[PDB]
């Protein structure tokens, strides 16, 4: 697997036209203020095609 | 005034546009720095970079979702510094392809 | 039901809410798929099943 190519799975709002964004912060799906919690209520957003 | 900062965090964690009017030249970059305190007097994933009282200078700064647009004018005035009401028009300078999200700004002084 | 003999329990003629589910830690595991959990509350179906 070539995991070295990646995509953002989700963001709190859609991009504006040609808005470029490399931010690596945890996406909050639920009530938990994430602070390194991952896989439920909170997710790391940079997925791979592999 | 040495120039401007535009961004969201204004230092660290994400890109933020720095413009310095360094005397002879404009100098522009999108990665963050801590610099602010005194550049006006004698006495990191950097994915874009570019180089280029009696006087009143006027500017407009705009982000067109894409790009960063700048217009300006240089004008003579009397020493009544409170924006004398003589009509003026600003002309384009640059239309930079930066793509950075912006909500906040600051002045270098 | 025993999983080799699993049951299709019918749900019909009612309004669903998945937000009361995806906000809650009340399950030893919880998952949702195909859309953001927020989008589930916009869906409509002839039947729903457990
Ligand atoms: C930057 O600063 C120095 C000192 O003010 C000056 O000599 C130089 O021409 C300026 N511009 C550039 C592009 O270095
Ligand atoms: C550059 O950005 C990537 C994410 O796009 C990050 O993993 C890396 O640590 C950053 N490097 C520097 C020097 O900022």
């Amino acid at each position: 697997g070539n995991y070295n190519y990646l995509y953002r799975l989700f963001r709190k709002s859609n991009l504006k036209p040609f808005e470029r964004d490399i931010s690596t912060e945890i996406y909050q799906a639920g009530s938990t203020p994430c602070n390194g919690v991952k896989g439920f209520n909170c997710y790391f957003p940079l997925q791979s095609y592999g | 005034i040495r120039g401007w900062i535009f961004g969201t965090t204004l230092d660290s964690k994400t890109q933020s546009l720095l413009i310095v009017n360094n005397a002879t030249n404009v100098v522009i970059k999108v990665c963050e720095f801590q610099f602010c305190n005194d550049p006006f007097l004698g006495v990191n994933n950097c994915t874009f970079e570019y180089v280029s009282f009696k006087n009143l200078r006027e500017f407009v700064f705009k982000n067109i979702d894409g790009y960063f647009k700048i217009y300006s004018k240089h004008t003579p005035i009397n020493l009544v510094r409170g924006l004398p009401q003589g009509f003026s028009a600003l002309e384009p300078l640059v239309d930079l392809p930066i793509g950075i999200n912006i909500t906040r700004f600051q002045t270098l002084l | 039901a025993s999983v080799y003999a699993w049951n299709r329990k019918r749900i019909s003629n009612c309004v669903a809410d998945y937000s009361v589910l995806y906000n809650s830690a009340s399950f030893s595991t919880f998952k949702c798929y195909g859309v953001s959990p927020t989008k589930l509350n916009d869906l409509c179906f002839t039947n729903v099943y457990a």
